[PDB]
């Protein structure tokens, strides 16, 4: 009954291994409910779930889920049922689902939930019909039953961005909250009449004759300060 | 010329039935709104300037 | 998602201005046509699967190269996808007819839809005529007067027409 | 019109009208039946062409109608649509004259001095005429929409 | 915003179903109670400058320290009293936005979400705004079900702050 | 100042012979494209200011000829440009209708590169403005009409070089 | 350049002065002498006057020295008035033809 | 400057400079000490005169900065203030030259062709210079504010 | 992520020689200043929520259109997001002060912060105004001689000032 | 380029181009696809090729950056890397021109007069280009490193 469009993979960091036994400093901190946390250390998991599935913004008083928080602390539901309550939360609909289309919302729910980037643009095409046929509640449980969710998160780990940085290096890739914001350039530009009409304030006035031209040694002073 | 007075000599009269129902949207009760993307751009809220008229509009008689 | 009432409010809160007295009356104009707004949608969802299969057969009375071997809508996965996309487009324009403006139509369905089909290889204008085979199967179905009494309601079916050709130019 | 400036062209040159000038006065008067039909369409569609013309104008330029805009209130908005009724009328003259000569010396010559001296944004009134053009060309076939739209965009060009 | 229309649309693409007659009645009951709603939003907009300056004075009569304490959070300046009066302008404007669309959608989008984080960062006491809203709730002068609709969105603004 | 018909008549007249099959063969080729050139010259007349506004913003709007010291700094100097670019888009329209670039060198090209060197006008930025102006002109009139209007732009750019 | 002689377009469009008057006042204007008088020599100014106020080049050598000495002694206002007040202007253009 | 056009005036008239011309070149050079002080005030106040100049410009013309305005976004608003830095610079030239001759052939001649060809509302940039004028004259005494403001309003006049 | 010592180790790791005995004297001068470093950080992390709200309040008086109706930081949803956005910049500036090098400032904070203000439409020049508001509050609190011995700490407050105007030029 | 000096060679000799000259203009233009790929590698590697270029230059010549060296301080070291960005740019020109003719009349003709007149050790800047060469050839295959390195060592030869 209409299987998914057979897309193709690509080259990424999460589908190879690291050879990192005893990983040093850039570990992304496995908060889990098999380490048996105290009641002040359940609270450091619930903040990490809110920071992963929302951004750091929407951890407001109105966007908290105080009945879903209590059922985690009674060990009634798991972490996998707690992430599913956060995408089906009514703050996640009106802030992150009404302001972008179905092909950008798949880029949110694979970067935050699976912790990997999208493979190519056909995977956003291949996944966006699941939201329009059986709904968002039918979209999350077919995304939380994938083998990429179970083989490194399972039923007890709040997800994270897997292999963001290369171990000898210090730059790496971009964090996913700074990769895909709440809305993009294509939703912002079409609404410039009703919403998003701001016009911009004045910049600091730089005079025009102080700007560097080709063959000026002031275009290399940022190179010299990195020496 | 006196048979054509006050109706057909007023070219702005024919659109008064529409331009004062097109202009009945988002009324502002205190002083201050129509912020328009975050600037002041306020209001006058009197009887005259809610119809948009000026000092050159009653002095035209 | 905004309905017809929220589009008035979101334009007035952006300017920080109240609602005027003559803009209340135009929304009070909308609610005395409220039964006439609703029972149009009581036609177009209650005969909704008839509108799909009549238009999808009659598209290949016009362009039978889609069902040709090598064509786009040839295979049984792809014939099940062509009836899928015409069921979704008919679903969102019924949502806009109960709203009053097209804001749920071009935020869910039509936004970024041309660039899907060009990356898929689906012919762009050849699905737009499938939408126009559903409009005349529905705006003639809206003018039918089974069960309801008689009054002039040509203004509302122009908006029901007005969603089907707003959606038609967004896939070409 | 094409008749009057094809004359004053050949008038200045101390000569009569060439075949190039007289095979077009000829070609224009046989075109005259089709011109009156086109102007007849815009004549009794001014209720929709103007009112829907100011429809898109305010949705595209809410500043001019917002408090502080030039066409603010019940008063200026009525005059805000009055000018569009003017320019829609001059386009009916240009279609029947076969040239923008009626539109030239009415509503175009020195138009920037008027609207600058009235405080009106001249770019805003240019946006209004463009909104009327899409409504006008939507009322006619493709062969006609290449004319009725053709006179609007000349008015757009001279109005900026 | 959550209107009764946009939540009837929202349960449809929850399941991904068509609009049945389990949502047409939700829009039908909205059209019944919109005739006692837009008569309330008209009267609150018409007496808006009477209600706003009367509600600023009800705060200053109950809390006289705010008119005379030095510091930025209090209305003892010229610009402190202007920022107080536009706040009660904001609380009345979201009530008449909520009466028009028939639900708590605009004040969820614009007032309620994020309110605690700015009353704590700018030292604004939430008992000031309950006194500004309690003056409106029994001195708008409405009478009947037109009064019963204004006393459900003023009372929704109170229970956020309370 | 000869069009395609004037050039065909001149070459057929300069040998003192009548218009044989080869001379009329090119004339028939010009009359076939007569419908294309008018519509090409039609839209260019309509979007004259829009085309020049698109070319300068796409080629030399923000380069340092636009800034102080550059060749286009003062408002008189900037205003001379769009006046100057108007002739290139206008005379190219004449060549597109006449089907012969004789009018360009007769009225534009002669003494042009010798004039810009006097004023110190950069010929390099001038040609790229005309190239960008040629690029937008192919947008409006279409492909083949852009091929026709474009055929006289680079004629200006070649001789102006 | 958005230049404007509103007074001269006034007095010529009404017919208060001829085209020849409008042309002579244009010659004695300051937007002219900033254009075709200041950057050039009195030698070159005489030839550039003939291209404008007569539509032709100088003809002889004595036609130079007659008109150079006038410009030599009265400047632009003495030269352009000596071209506009000649007979050769009037034979081709009297008061109405640009 | 007053020196160069008092010369080219008497240059065209085939004569030397009168006492009326030479008692003012004399009167201007003794004024030169006071002119450099006035231009010195505006020279290192461009940070406030421009930034507060664009302050009132956006509060008075939010259309130009709103979405759809010509100076919309981080980019155009920076150039939106760049032009004010230009015109504030030319006023410093006019004060030292004792005339709008520097402002004439820079930023005034053919200015309407540029801004019309850039899509910028020329009336909007005129509003910007007026906002700079109130900031500039607020930085100087009454005897100076009759000069520094005096060159702005000439720029206002030629810019419309 | 590096500290100040890690950038001297990993530099000569690429060259592949042992760390020279004149480079140890530069690392031992750092640990002599290691306890004057720890109360620049303790001065700014303790008045952290009043550096933020006194700098936002100074911003919203200079540019009042950011908080007026129809402005960017207008509502209570978005005042809280603007107030968060300076807390994150003050967090990572103090992180790069306690490490000695800016390798965690431009990695988890500034890595594409400019390109998400073009997508959100936030004025990036105004965020760089409100960072220099916070720079002026934080170097005045690092000169506070209460509960600390008197000495010359001018070279370390000039390093704290370096991480403030690095994060300001990375958003414009 | 090879095209311009194969012409001016046969130009001086009063003759056309031989097969030896025209089978190489032919052979060069078919080589043009591979040249742009090589120059495209060095184009957006200037951040590493220059910064690592000055890496080994200071480790091999600490005198020039030490106090008293020509490139001492924050200022001169920035210009110290600026010249390497110049010479790295000219090598991209020589690769696309198929000859050091662009590098010849830019950065090579009279280079000793400039650097001797600037007080810069010309041998030191030669050491800088050699350090850039090892970084550049490390970015390309063996077939390419015989070219990109090939233009550097010509610059090394002329720079001493
Ligand atoms: C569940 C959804 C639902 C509905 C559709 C309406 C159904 C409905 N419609 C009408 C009443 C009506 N319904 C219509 C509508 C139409 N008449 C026509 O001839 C056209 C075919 C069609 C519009 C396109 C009109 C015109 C009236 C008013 C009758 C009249 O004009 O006298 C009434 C009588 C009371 C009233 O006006 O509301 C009812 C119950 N109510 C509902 O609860
Ligand atoms: C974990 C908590 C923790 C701290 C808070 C610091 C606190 C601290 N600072 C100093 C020691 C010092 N602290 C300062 C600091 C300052 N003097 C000034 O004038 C400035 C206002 C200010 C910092 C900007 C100086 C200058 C010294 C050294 C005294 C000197 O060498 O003159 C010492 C004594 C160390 C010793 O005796 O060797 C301690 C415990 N260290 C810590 O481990
Ligand atoms: C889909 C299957 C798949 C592919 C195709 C793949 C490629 C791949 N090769 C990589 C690295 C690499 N590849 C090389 C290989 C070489 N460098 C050299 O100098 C030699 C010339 C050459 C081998 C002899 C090295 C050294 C790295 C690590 C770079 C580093 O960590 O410094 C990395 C970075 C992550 C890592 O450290 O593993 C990826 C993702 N990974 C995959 O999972
Ligand atoms: C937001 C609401 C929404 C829309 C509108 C949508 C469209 C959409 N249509 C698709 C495919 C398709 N769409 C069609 C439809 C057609 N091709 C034709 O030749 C005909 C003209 C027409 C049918 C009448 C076909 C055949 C495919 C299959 C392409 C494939 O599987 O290779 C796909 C690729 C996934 C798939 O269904 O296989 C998407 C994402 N998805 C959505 O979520
Ligand atoms: C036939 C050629 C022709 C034109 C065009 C014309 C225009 C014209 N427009 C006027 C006013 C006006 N025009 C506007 C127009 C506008 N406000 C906006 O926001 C929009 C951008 C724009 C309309 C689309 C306004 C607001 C006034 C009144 C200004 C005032 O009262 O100060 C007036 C003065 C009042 C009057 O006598 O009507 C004239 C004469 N006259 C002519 O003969
Ligand atoms: C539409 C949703 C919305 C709300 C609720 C809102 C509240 C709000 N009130 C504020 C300030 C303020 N509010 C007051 C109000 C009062 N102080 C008094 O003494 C009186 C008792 C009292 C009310 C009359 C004062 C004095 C300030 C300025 C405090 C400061 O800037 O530190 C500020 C700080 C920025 C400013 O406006 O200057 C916000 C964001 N803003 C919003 O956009
Ligand atoms: C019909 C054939 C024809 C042409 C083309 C023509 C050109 C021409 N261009 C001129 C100036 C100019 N032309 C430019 C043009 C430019 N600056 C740039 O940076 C760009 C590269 C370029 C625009 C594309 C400028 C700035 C001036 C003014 C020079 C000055 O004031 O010194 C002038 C001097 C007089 C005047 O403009 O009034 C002439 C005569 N004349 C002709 O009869
Ligand atoms: C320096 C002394 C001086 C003056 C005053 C002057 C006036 C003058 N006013 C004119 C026209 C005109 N003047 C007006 C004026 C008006 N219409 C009204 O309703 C008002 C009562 C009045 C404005 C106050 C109009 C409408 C025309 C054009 C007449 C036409 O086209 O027939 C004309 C015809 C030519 C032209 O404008 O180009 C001249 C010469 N000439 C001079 O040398
Ligand atoms: C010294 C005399 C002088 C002036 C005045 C001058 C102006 C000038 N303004 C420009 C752009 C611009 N100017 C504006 C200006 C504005 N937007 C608004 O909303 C406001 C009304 C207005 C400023 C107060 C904008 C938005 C652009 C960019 C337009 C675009 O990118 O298309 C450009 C093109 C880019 C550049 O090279 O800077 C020039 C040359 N040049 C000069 O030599
Ligand atoms: C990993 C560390 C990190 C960085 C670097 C970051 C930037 C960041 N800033 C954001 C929003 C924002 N930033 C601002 C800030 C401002 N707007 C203004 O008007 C002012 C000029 C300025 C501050 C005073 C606002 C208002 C939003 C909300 C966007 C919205 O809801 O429309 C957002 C979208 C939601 C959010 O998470 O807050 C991101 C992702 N977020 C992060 O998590
Ligand atoms: C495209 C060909 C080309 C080159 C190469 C070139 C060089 C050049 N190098 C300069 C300065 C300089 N160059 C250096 C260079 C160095 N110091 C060292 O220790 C190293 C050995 C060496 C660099 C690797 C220094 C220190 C200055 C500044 C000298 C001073 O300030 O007195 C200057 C003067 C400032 C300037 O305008 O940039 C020029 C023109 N110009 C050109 O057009």
């Amino acid at each position: 009954s209409i299987p998914i469009l057979k897309y193709s993979l690509s080259t990424q960091n999460q589908r190879v291994e690291s050879f990192e036994v005893n990983p040093g400093d850039e570990q992304y901190r496995i908060y889990s409910t098999d380490s048996l946390p105290s009641s002040s250390e359940v609270d450091q998991i619930i903040w990490a779930a809110y920071r992963q599935i929302f951004s750091e913004h929407q951890i407001l008083k109105s966007t908290k889920q105080p009945f879903l928080e209590s059922q985690l602390r009674f060990n009634q539901i798991s972490i996998k049922d707690f992430i599913k309550g956060l995408v089906l939360s009514a703050p996640f609909r009106d802030l992150n689902y009404n302001v972008n289309n179905n092909y950008r919302f798949v880029e949110i729910c694979v970067q935050r939930v699976l912790g990997r980037d999208i493979y190519n643009e056909r995977e956003k095409i291949a996944w966006s019909i699941i939201i329009a046929t059986q709904g968002l509640e039918g979209f999350i449980d077919t995304l939380l039953n994938t083998q990429e969710y179970l083989s490194n998160f399972g039923d007890s780990i709040v997800p994270f961005q897997r292999r963001r940085i290369i171990p000898q290096r210090s730059k790496g890739e971009m964090p996913f909250n700074l990769k895909t914001p709440r809305y993009g350039i294509e939703f912002r530009s079409k609404l410039a009449a009703t919403q998003f009409s701001w016009a911009s304030p004045i910049r600091r006035f730089r005079p025009q004759e102080q700007q560097p031209k080709a063959g000026d040694p002031a275009l290399f002073l940022n190179m010299v300060q990195e020496m | 010329a006196v048979k054509q007075s006050a109706a057909a000599k007023d070219t702005v009269e024919t659109w008064r039935a529409a331009a004062k129902e097109m202009a009945a949207m988002r009324g502002i009760s205190p002083m201050g709104e129509a912020y328009f993307g975050g600037i002041a751009q306020k209001v006058d809220n009197g009887a005259l300037a809610q119809l948009g008229n000026k000092a050159s509009s009653y002095k035209k008689y | 998602m905004l309905d017809a009432f929220a589009k008035v409010v979101a334009q007035a809160d952006a300017r920080g201005e109240f609602l005027s007295n003559t803009q209340i009356d135009a929304l009070s104009k909308m609610v005395k046509e409220g039964n006439q707004r609703l029972d149009i949608v009581n036609k177009v969802t209650s005969n909704a699967s008839a509108i799909v299969t009549n238009s999808a057969r009659a598209l290949f009375a016009e362009q039978p190269q889609l069902i040709q071997p090598g064509g786009n809508a040839y295979t049984s996965r792809r014939m099940a996808a062509c009836l899928r996309d015409m069921e979704i487009v008919l679903r969102y324009v019924s949502y806009a007819m109960i709203a009053g403006d097209s804001s749920v139509l071009d935020d869910r369905c039509l936004n970024g839809l041309r660039e899907t089909y060009q990356a898929l290889g689906t012919p762009g204008s050849s699905v737009a005529v499938a939408i126009q085979k559903m409009k005349d199967a529905s705006v003639a179905l809206a003018n039918d007067t089974t069960g309801t009494p008689i009054g002039d309601c040509s203004s509302l079916v122009a908006e029901l027409a007005g969603y089907f050709d707003r959606a038609a130019v967004s896939v070409v | 019109s094409i008749v009057t400036k094809s004359i004053v062209n050949a008038d200045a040159e101390a000569r009569y009208l060439s075949p190039g000038e007289l095979d077009r006065i000829k070609s224009f008067v046989l075109s005259g039946q089709r011109r009156l039909r086109i102007a007849q369409t815009l004549t009794e569609n001014r209720e929709r062409i103007v009112k829907q013309g100011g429809q898109q104008l305010f949705q595209r330029r809410p500043d001019v109608v917002s408090p502080g805009g030039n066409a603010y209130g019940e008063e200026m908005t009525a005059t805000c649509l009055r000018d569009l009724d003017y320019y829609l009328r001059l386009v009916t003259y240009g279609i029947i004259a076969g040239d923008v000569t009626p539109i030239e010396e009415i509503g175009l010559v020195g138009v920037k001095e008027m609207y600058s001296a009235l405080g009106t944004p001249i770019s805003g009134v240019a946006e209004g005429i463009r909104c009327m053009k899409d409504v006008a060309c939507s009322l006619l076939s493709g062969e006609d929409a290449a004319e009725v739209g053709f006179y609007f965009d000349y008015t757009l060009a001279a109005m900026q | 915003m959550k209107t009764p229309i946009t939540e009837a649309i929202a349960t449809a693409d929850n399941q991904g179903r068509f609009l049945s007659n389990t949502e047409l009645q939700a829009v039908n009951g909205r059209y019944q109670r919109a005739t006692a709603s837009l008569t309330a939003a008209k009267a609150l907009t018409g007496s808006a400058q009477r209600l706003i300056t009367g509600a600023a004075q009800a705060v200053y009569n109950k809390f006289p320290y705010t008119t005379q304490m030095p510091g930025p959070a209090y209305a003892s300046s010229a610009i402190g009293k202007a920022k107080c009066a536009r706040d009660i302008g904001y609380y009345l404007r979201m009530v008449t936005y909520c009466l028009v669309v028939g639900g708590t959608g605009p004040m969820d989008e614009y007032l309620v979400a994020g309110l605690e984080e700015i009353n704590r960062s700018f030292d604004l006491s939430p008992s000031w705004y309950i006194e500004a809203l309690q003056y409106i709730k029994n001195s708008h002068g409405l009478s009947g079900q037109v009064a019963n609709e204004a006393n459900a969105y003023i009372d929704y603004a109170i229970n956020t702050l309370s | 100042m000869q069009d395609a018909i004037t050039s065909v008549i001149n070459a057929a007249d300069v040998q003192g012979k009548y218009l044989d099959a080869n001379s009329v063969e090119k004339l028939r080729g010009y009359f076939q494209t007569g419908e294309l050139r008018v519509r090409a010259a039609a839209t260019i007349a309509a979007n004259a200011a829009t085309i020049i506004k698109e070319a300068v913003a796409k080629s030399l709007l923000y380069s340092d000829i636009t800034r102080p010291g550059g060749n286009m700094y003062t408002t008189r100097r900037y205003a001379a440009c769009i006046r100057d670019l108007d002739y290139y888009l206008r005379y190219a329209t004449y060549g597109m209708l006449a089907g012969d670039p004789s009018i360009l060198d007769e009225r534009v090209l002669n003494g042009l590169k010798e004039t810009y060197n006097s004023l110190g006008v950069p010929i390099g930025a001038t040609i790229q403005a005309i190239q960008a102006m040629k690029e937008v002109t192919g947008s409006l009139v279409g492909s083949d009409a852009g091929k026709e209007m474009g055929l006289y732009f680079d004629y200006i750019c070649s001789g102006l070089s | 350049y958005g230049f404007s002689f509103s007074v001269l377009e006034s007095q010529v469009k009404n017919g208060q002065i001829s085209i020849k008057e409008f042309v002579r006042s244009l010659g004695k204007s300051s937007v002219y002498q900033k254009q075709f008088y200041q950057p050039y020599v009195n030698s070159r100014v005489v030839e550039l006057a003939f291209r404008h106020f007569l539509g032709r080049n100088l003809s002889s050598l004595a036609e130079f020295q007659k008109f150079f000495a006038i410009l030599s002694k009265k400047g632009l206002t003495g030269l352009v008035d000596s071209l506009i007040n000649s007979r050769e202007y009037s034979d081709y253009f009297n008061e109405e033809t640009v």
